[PDB]
């Protein structure tokens, strides 16, 4: 199976960050372990092979050595090559083949907080004549991303057909959540007003937008 | 006669047997084993020569009365990208007796402490993988070496040359060859008898 | 040099997909090749090794009968097929390759992926191919968006004024709908003074069905 | 047994005394030298050679 590897390892530049690779006796100690890194959308490259030699083009700050039943990797300085996830390559007899790590997400060393700006947009008149209502509501410019969506129309909350994804990095170096819902136009037009209730743990803002304009 | 159709040889010298006279004698119990050699130690597969290679892996006995056949291999199993097919035993605790096929996976130790699967210490792996490339001339080159063993145990001969036999002759002092038993004398009918199992 | 793999797009579950790994430059008879899959959010996962000169076949202890590969030495390429795809086994596939040649289990101690070849990340999803249903959107700096609904597969290209507008063009990450489809809404930030003078348009592109239609976005009235 | 750490032995052929059994042997005042062989005269380090 996959080896137990810590995925959340980071540190400021100027000191040493250690990433360990836990494995069985047949995987580590009786076999030669390898260390690899890969980029998103790019082929992986070789950094440490056989834990004794380093190929050309690999910086000498990389170090991978074996001393017991669990190998480890140590890096000094985090400038440009340690901002991407790594992997732990090894061979054993648990599956008659090689094993790989779960990925060690290493970043560079936070960002100032931003007040969220909730945006709720009523559907246009083209969906009204087509007997449909695609409710849309976006929340952007906030960090860190841990929020919940409240589909409240000030009369009764309905959470049927929720589409919310995890926050992710955007083009403006920030996080922006999304929340969609599909509903019949009759229940959408029955409510006098609609709003989205989100909070960044210290402020709950509400927007009053009239669907009747 | 199919031996000579396998390229010019770095071999065919034999000890204890005549390679030129390979058709007259008849024997049995033929065993053949195949392996590879680096090239710089071709002569190490010989009785009386003992080093590291062919001492921890396959030690040829002094009483072997056999020889090997081999030729150069530059187009059979030698690739520019490398050939990792063959390995050999680097380390062994003691000298290996002949005709003993051994398998080892455990880590060889070099200290008084116990050592079975610990790496990064003075214990080392007893095996290593061959690297075969055309950039090495004699030092790292595969070879088509095959050892052949001849046993002279007391048994009727089964395998020898395809030479035809002649008609029986009686009452004449001639030379006879019966299943590799060369002898001279006059042939007569045998009044003696025994149990028909010998 | 680097290796290639002919992947596919998002496909319905329980189907068969065939890929092709083609060598380039070197004579494809001396390098042992491997395969690997990396799940989104997870690590790489080993499948097996084959040699394109002899009939040696091996698999891992989890996909013995799930996968089956074919070798063609004279055609000089390698195919492998995925049958009855689930929702978790789909991953990005790289045509791995290790230096040297051997076909023994004990040889893998000194065998490593010295060089890596590029591949593709074909995927699986249950939905029909069809053009997206675009609709205008009303604003709540005026913020207005472009609506796309029920498009398959993913992704699609959206732009304002054929990409000539730079007024806060933001592309939100894709979500998953409960009906087996996908939906997105890209919101731009424009001053309200320019909204009453010039009306922008939203351009949407769909590669598999070639449905590029231009619509006019306006507030509700 | 400690002599195997630096490098594995290449020639290992010994004349006279057996190198396999050495723990049970007793002796005194041994001489140690050090030189080089360029590679094609490894067998030349033997009595009677030229």
């Amino acid at each position: 199976p996959v080896l137990t590897q810590p995925p959340s390892a980071s540190g400021p530049p100027g000191q040493s960050v250690s990433i360990s690779c836990s494995g069985s006796r047949s995987n580590i100690g009786t076999n030669f372990v390898y260390w690899y890194q890969q980029l998103p959308g790019a082929a992986p490259k070789l950094l440490i092979y056989k834990n004794d030699q380093r190929p050309s083009g690999v910086p000498e700050r990389f170090f991978g050595s074996k001393s017991g039943t669990s190998a480890s990797l140590a890096i000094s300085g985090l400038r440009s090559e340690d901002e991407v996830d790594y992997y732990c390559a090894a061979w054993d007899d648990s599956l008659s083949g090689h094993v790989f790590g779960a990925g060690t997400k290493v970043t560079v060393l936070g960002q100032p907080k931003a007040a969220p700006s909730v945006t709720l947009f009523p559907p246009s008149s083209e969906e009204l004549q087509a007997n449909k209502a695609t409710l849309v509501c976006l929340i952007s410019d906030f960090y860190p991303g841990a929020v919940t969506v409240a589909w409240k129309a000030d009369s009764s909350p309905v959470k049927a057909g929720v589409e919310t994804t995890t926050p992710s990095k955007q083009s403006n170096n920030k996080y922006a959540a999304s929340s969609y819902l599909s509903l019949t136009p009759e229940q959408w037009k029955s409510h006098r007003s609609y709003s989205c209730q989100v909070t960044h743990e210290g402020s709950t803002v509400e927007k009053t937008v009239a669907p009747t304009e | 006669s199919v031996l000579y159709n396998f390229a010019p040889f770095f071999a065919f010298k034999c000890y204890g047997v005549s390679p030129t006279k390979l058709n007259d004698l008849c024997f049995t119990n033929v065993y053949a084993d195949s392996f590879v050699i680096r090239g710089n130690e071709v002569s190490q597969i010989a009785p009386g020569q003992t080093g590291n290679i062919a001492d921890y892996n396959y030690k040829l006995p002094d009483d072997f009365t056999g020889c090997v056949i081999a030729w150069n291999s530059n187009k059979l199993d030698s690739k520019v990208g490398g050939n990792y097919n063959y390995r050999y035993r680097l380390f062994r605790k003691s000298n290996l007796k002949p005709f003993e096929r051994d398998i080892s996976t455990e880590i060889y130790q070099a200290g008084n402490k116990p050592c079975n699967g610990v790496a990064g210490v003075n214990c080392y792996f007893p095996l290593q993988s061959y690297g075969f490339r055309p950039t090495y001339g004699v030092g790292h080159q595969p070879y088509r070496v095959v050892v052949l063993s001849f046993e002279l145990l007391h048994a009727p001969a089964t395998v020898c040359g395809p030479k035809k036999s002649t008609n029986l002759v009686k009452n004449k002092c001639v030379n006879f060859n019966f299943n590799g038993l060369t002898g001279t004398g006059v042939l007569t009918e045998s009044n003696k008898k025994f149990l028909p199992f010998q | 040099v680097q290796l290639v793999q002919s992947g596919a797009e998002v496909k319905k579950p329980g189907a068969s997909v065939k890929v092709s790994c083609k060598a380039s430059g070197y004579i494809f008879s001396d390098y042992n090749i491997h395969w690997v899959r990396q799940a989104p959010g997870q690590g790489l996962e080993w499948m097996g090794w084959i040699s394109p000169d002899s009939d040696d076949t091996n698999y891992a202890q989890s996909f013995q009968g799930r996968v089956t590969m074919t070798r063609d030495t004279s055609i000089t390429t390698v195919y492998m097929e995925l049958s009855s795809l689930r929702s978790d086994d789909t991953a990005v596939y790289f045509c791995a390759r290790s230096v040297g040649y051997c076909s023994l289990n004990s040889c893998q101690r000194w065998m490593w992926f010295d060089t890596w070849g590029q591949g593709a990340l074909v995927t699986v999803s249950s939905a029909s191919t069809k053009g997206p249903s675009v609709f205008p959107l009303a604003p709540s700096t005026a913020a207005l968006g472009c609506l796309v609904k029920d498009y398959f597969p993913e992704p699609v290209t959206v732009s304002w004024n054929s990409g000539a507008l730079t007024s806060g063009v933001h592309t939100f990450p894709a979500v998953l709908q409960s009906s087996g489809l996908y939906s997105l809404s890209s919101v731009v930030t424009v001053p309200s003074s320019s909204l009453g003078t010039q009306t922008y348009i939203c351009n949407v592109n769909h590669k598999p069905s070639n449905t590029k239609v231009d619509k006019k976005v306006e507030p509700k009235s």
